[PDB]
RNA sequence: AAUUGAAGAGUUUGAUCAUGGCUCAGAUUGAACGCUGGCGGCAGGCCUAACACAUGCAAGUCGAACGGUAACAGGAAGAAGCUUGCUUCUUUGCUGACGAGUGGCGGACGGGUGAGUAAUGUCUGGGAAACUGCCUGAUGGAGGGGGAUAACUACUGGAAACGGUAGCUAAUACCGCAUAACGUCGCAAGACCAAAGAGGGGGACCUUCGGGCCUCUUGCCAUCGGAUGUGCCCAGAUGGGAUUAGCUAGUAGGUGGGGUAACGGCUCACCUAGGCGACGAUCCCUAGCUGGUCUGAGAGGAUGACCAGCCACACUGGAACUGAGACACGGUCCAGACUCCUACGGGAGGCAGCAGUGGGGAAUAUUGCACAAUGGGCGCAAGCCUGAUGCAGCCAUGCCGCGUGUAUGAAGAAGGCCUUCGGGUUGUAAAGUACUUUCAGCGGGGAGGAAGGGAGUAAAGUUAAUACCUUUGCUCAUUGACGUUACCCGCAGAAGAAGCACCGGCUAACUCCGUGCCAGCAGCCGCGGUAAUACGGAGGGUGCAAGCGUUAAUCGGAAUUACUGGGC
């Protein structure tokens, strides 16, 4: 349930950063992106009406790495959730471990999140969680054991994790290399280029 | 199969022959069970291995028929069994189809020992035997080539007690190799389909060892083993590598013989099991693309495309490919004849229907109608009928051919006629006043009109009329009169040849 | 099949045979009852009454005749018997 | 019932019991079906490699 | 805080707008087929032949009802081969137990099936005219006798199944007598009806020294209640067809008699001529119904797998018995069809129980493990039995989670494909370099489902009694089918793991080559007759992922049956 594929290719086709490439260096420099989408991807830009939908929903899943199948399940859990039904979307999106754990800066890019989540390095509140699709909630303290701690995976990622936004819905700390979830995060505080009624509409028809 | 551990076995022992060296009777008597002439046909049509426990040690013995049908039984027969007894009568001689079992004994590297079967008849000698058979290398006797003769009543039951030795001897001076645990391989017997049970086969195991647990795989047939069975006995919780056991629970009717081997787990043998029959339709496809391409053309050169269509369901596996090819045997150029869907047992519902869309006469070596088989055979016209015996079968499917021949080889004239003075009428055109010269003239029978040697025209007659009788026959040198259509031209001086036409019938072979 | 409730049939075979005589017997006691209300003798009719009595309250305390099915007897019976009487 | 055979070529004819998926498609006036192939007796399409699904191709070993 | 949500597109024409059908995007399924395929969890799994079946198992259990030794486990006694410590082989029910037999209770529960049934059905809401084992509450009886019988012996009919004749024997089997209201039958007076012992132990007056008796537990009998089930009645709702409009003699009602546990044409005799029906009787066709399931914004529509309630059915047809309850799935008989056994006279058998087979069909499973648990049956209890159940096996059938790497990396390599031959694209992809070891494989450790029950003790209860027994503590042994469990730790290395449809528009995603109304595609409108983004292959791409398509099925779209919500 993993792409496994080139990381670019989605950034490609798309047309903008999904922040899988980033690891070390960052803000891409050489790219040759969008442009080229496919070999005959230099034909003009203009798209149906129906494909601007669908291919909102492509950035959303391919930013956060999720299958339609189990990302068919967090609409109808954020439409039968209360208020706004595009806010719910991405807020269980960004409630997942494998984000959390990248968005404190352990991993590195948000695949390699999700794989030193897989190994069962990561432990929230002491016990250990091997699914990335685990729901973080309020007052949930996430952590590196123990074992496997202080390698150059984890310790570069959270050396580079400063120069990113940094987060205040969540604190950084990396001092004995924890974390913690302190709130729900703002509708402001995510989303703006991506936008959720365009996700939001393609599941209603 | 690890350890090499080594373990002395039973002798698995085949017998051949022409038909009625009381071949059976040898087992029988030995078995004191006397199944002979208890069953239809008077004669062992099937196959069987049978266990017995005499001294000294133990041995088990198996038969096969000896026919010109049977080509393959007595061939994997052959090759199964570590010794091979020739069953010869000093009446009898040597015969083609004993001959036959030389070369089955010789090929399969077996070594062979024979049994004199008549010593109650007067007129019956060792002598003739052993120096008849002398020419052919096998059976010598005393003369430095290690083959024994043995002497039997087979009805007096005398000893035996010198063939038997020389079995356990035989089977005694060679190394008996074999294994009580270990990795369970061998060779199935015969295999048919049950209704309750379901399918099932007889198989000699090799390397002998089983269990309820164990998984099997059979060719591309897969399966767990619900129960075992032994001859009369209904279970038997454990088998060795000498004793043959009746295996059951296998997926589906496994092919008549071939290489059985038990696997560890059955997931593990399910692709394995597939992969033999991708193999197996791959070639069936081949060759059903070669026999159609094989022509080169679009139809028959010649008028033999008339043909016969059979369906047949036999109860064993055995036979199915076995008497098929003692059923291709008697196909000929003329009337060619070919098998649909063999069956593995019994009758079905797909069964009938494939007799439904195409003609065919439906028969079974033995089987018996279902509920919903009878339905449909007794709604649609067809034919259900099932032969105890092989040749009974072998003699109809004959007839059935013969019977579709249909030859008349006589063209031979009825009368001859000469016409002169024609008279013109309204209907035929014309009439052709006539003088029969020689023979009967008929109204329905066909004429060839010649002038000249040469025929100017042909026809079959409408309307033979003398005056106004119009009489249907008129014989030679009576005055007569004629007329026919579609014939324009009268002239006087030609010949109107009349001719019967008969049909001479045909006969197969 | 031989199976668990074989002893059963021949014990429920041995109750029918049984019962079947003592309801036979019931009845027939009912059965002299009605000969003499048929008839015009009032004495006879109350002679066989006090017969019944005794035996057919006893077959429902034994449980063959279900209770009131026996009731139901004395009460018609009565009724019958002081129509003339 | 009358049944449309897909693909290009086939060793269909006479005998040989064939599985029918069904679904109806218009040329041939009264056709209603159309014949599996790689099902039961049906051979497949030779020399296909795109929509292998259809028409019963194994996939070739690469 | 809780049924808060409504999409359209394509196609009539030269073109347009209505009207109007067809078609597609969605979700869903007890699915199948085609191709492919790593693991785990949970659920699902003969929808057609209510077609028929091999074999084992699916209900037995009480010696604390009773006569008993048929088994092997001891103990005891005796006789022997002898080693001086034992085996061996006949006796003895002394005993732990228990074949068969009599008796008790359960075989009416559990499990399966969807053939019938369009209403002796079901759902919903009421009613009165009833019964109801085991289990509970209340007030009293459990006195005294008799005649039989299976088992087992003596014979005999049989091939087998299964008997016959004559003896003998116990009981919680059976039948009289006595006992008799609060019960039954009556206005009343009255009449009338019941039973059974067994086990624990024990001081005292005591035995024909069995045990009375006292006491504990258990069971029987009778009546009045409770609970539970079940019977029965009424109203409404619960399919299609008017190309079925008339349908009914026990039919509708009464009286009397009989009948049922109980009201009743329930069943008879007689009397009267009514009864049902346009608000669809009757007939015909199809069908178990409901909680719900699926779809839908809702209203509705379709549907009745699994789960649970009710009903009917148990090879077909019909009937009765036993019993509290059955008009009886593995019970009885009779008839029909079918199969097996046979000495040919005669018997035995019913997988729409769990597995499994023939056969149907596109297609759906292991002849498994355990009573460890849960709920039943029996018993005082141990404990026995339990294909119910709990588990495992099998299949991707569905749903859900996870893996098949991560980071770096321009030479934007090689090769493929295209190219106006400048280059582009595949492409950070690969290789290379630096990291991690989940799930698998291998080696270790190790929860929970497990409370009881058993054997000793301590005290308080019962009691004439510190017996016994019940309850409550304590301590000592334990009882896991699943189970190489779940889970945790270590070892080795990117190692073992990605395919399928589709890309003319609808509809996200394009060029070349080949073929040339040929071969084929296609859901709809349509492509191909020599520049095919529509076929076939290739490169590239998109969607989706151990799944992906096609097909079939129902709803949606369909305001195209429109009550909500349309026209004439
Ligand atoms: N005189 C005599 N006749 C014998 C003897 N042994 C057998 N037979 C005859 O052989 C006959 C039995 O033959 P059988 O064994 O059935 O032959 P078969 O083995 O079936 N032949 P095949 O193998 O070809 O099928 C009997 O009828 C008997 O008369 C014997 O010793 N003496």
């Amino acid at each position: 349930a993993r792409y496994l594929g080139p990381k670019l290719k989605l950034s490609r086709r798309e047309g903008t950063d999904l922040f899988l490439k980033s690891g070390v260096r960052a803000i891409d420099t050489k790219c040759k992106i969008e442009q080229a989408p496919g070999q005959h991807g230099a034909r003009k830009p203009r798209l149906s009406d129906y494909g601007v939908q669908l291919r909102e929903k492509q950035k959303v899943r391919r930013i956060y790495g999720v299958l339609e199948r189990q990302f068919r399940n967090y609409y109808k859990e954020a439409a039968r959730l209360k208020g706004n039904t595009g806010e719910n979307l991405l807020a269980l999106l960004e409630g997942r471990l494998d984000n959390v754990v990248y968005r404190m800066g352990f991993g590195a890019t948000r695949a390699e999140a999700r794989q030193l989540v897989s190994h069962k390095a990561i432990m929230v509140n002491g016990r250990v969680v091997n699914i990335a699709s685990y729901q973080v909630s309020p007052n949930d303290v996430v952590s590196i054991r123990e074992k496997a701690k202080k390698q150059s995976r984890v310790k570069a990622a959270l050396e580079l994790a400063e120069q990113r936004e940094k987060p205040t819905w969540l604190e950084v700390d990396a001092g004995k290399m924890e974390g913690t979830f302190k709130r729900k995060p703002e509708r402001s505080d995510l989303s703006a280029d991506i936008n959720e009624h365009l996700i939001v509409e393609l599941y209603s028809k | 199969d690890t350890g090499a551990a080594a373990e002395p076995r039973a002798p698995v022992v085949t017998i051949m022959g022409h038909v009625d060296h009381g071949k059976t009777s040898l087992l029988d008597y030995i078995r004191s069970t006397k199944v002979a002439s208890g069953e239809a046909g008077g004669i062992t049509q099937h196959i069987g291995a049978y266990h017995v426990e005499t001294e000294n040690g133990m041995i088990t013995f198996l038969d096969t028929p000896g026919h010109a049908a049977f080509t393959s039984m007595r061939a994997r027969g052959a090759q199964a069994t570590d010794i091979v007894v020739l069953v010869v009568a000093a009446d009898d001689g040597v015969m083609p189809q004993t001959i036959e079992a030389i070369q089955h004994a010789k090929a399969a590297q077996v070594p062979v020992v024979v049994a004199v079967n008549k010593i109650d008849k007067p007129e019956a000698d060792p002598d003739r035997v052993k120096n008849e058979l002398s020419q052919y290398g096998i059976l010598p006797e005393e003369w430095g080539g290690e083959s024994q003769f043995v002497h039997v009543s087979a009805k007096a039951g005398t000893g035996i007690d010198e063939l038997l030795d020389a079995i356990l001897l035989q089977a005694e001076v060679l190394e008996l190799k074999a294994v009580r645990k270990g990795m369970a391989s061998g060779a199935v017997i015969e295999s048919f389909l049950d209704k309750g049970r379901g399918p099932v086969a007889t198989v000699l195991v090799r390397e002998g060892t089983l269990h309820k647990g164990d998984i099997v795989l059979c060719g591309f047939e897969y399966g767990r083993v619900r129960a075992m069975r032994n001859e009369l006995g209904q279970e038997v919780l454990e088998a060795g590598p000498s004793i043959p056991v009746e295996i059951l629970g296998l997926s589906g009717v496994p092919a008549a013989g071939d290489e059985v081997t038990v696997v560890r787990d059955e997931k593990k043998a399910r692709e394995v099991a597939l992969y033999r029959q991708g193999k197996f339709r791959e070639v069936k496809l081949a060759r059903q693309q070669k026999s159609k391409l094989e022509n080169m053309f679009a139809n028959m050169t010649e008028g033999e495309v008339h043909e016969v269509n059979i369906v047949l369901k036999a109860d064993v596996q055995g036979s199915v490919e076995a008497i098929s090819d003692s059923l291709l045997k008697l196909s000929t150029d003329e009337v060619k004849v070919k098998i649909i869907g063999s069956g593995v047992g019994g009758i079905t519902e797909t069964d009938a229907t494939l007799a439904a869309a195409s003609n065919a006469i439906l028969v079974g070596f033995n089987v018996r109608a279902d509920a919903s088989a009878r339905k449909v055979i007794e709604a649609e016209s067809l034919d259900l009928r099932y032969y105890s015996v092989i040749y009974n079968l072998i003699d109809e499917v004959k007839a059935a051919m013969s019977g579709m021949l249909s030859p008349e080889l006589k063209q031979q004239i009825i009368g001859l006629a000469e016409v002169r003075d024609v008279f013109k009428s309204p209907k035929f055109g014309a009439i052709a006043g006539c003088m029969v010269t020689e023979g009967v003239v008929k109204r329905h029978n066909p004429i060839r009109v010649l002038r000249d040697n040469v025929v100017i025209y042909e026809g079959e007659l409408e309307s033979l009329r003398r005056f106004k009788d119009d009489v249907n026959e008129v014989r030679n040198g009576m005055e007569c009169g004629i007329g026919v259509k579609n014939y324009n031209d009268v002239r006087t001086g030609d010949v109107i040849e009349v001719f019967e036409i008969i049909e001479i019938q045909r006969t197969i072979a | 099949n031989i199976k668990s409730a074989k002893k059963r049939a021949i014990q429920s075979e041995k109750a029918r045979k049984h019962n079947a005589s003592r309801r036979s017997m019931m009845r027939t006691f009912i059965k002299k009852v009605y000969a003499a209300i048929e008839a015009g003798d009032k004495a006879a009719a109350q002679k066989a009454f006090n017969e019944m009595q005794p035996i057919v309250d006893r077959q429902a305390a034994k449980g063959l005749i279900h209770k009131n099915k026996a009731a139901r007897h004395k009460a018609n019976l009565t009724a019958q018997i002081n129509k003339l009487a | 019932v009358t049944s449309y055979i897909g693909g290009e070529g086939h060793n269909l004819q006479e005998h040989s019991v064939i599985l029918i998926r069904g679904g109806r498609v218009k040329d041939l006036p009264g056709v209603r079906y159309h014949t599996v192939r790689g099902a039961l007796d049906c051979s497949g399409v030779k020399d296909r490699k795109q929509a292998r699904s259809k028409y019963g191709v194994k996939r070739p070993k690469a």
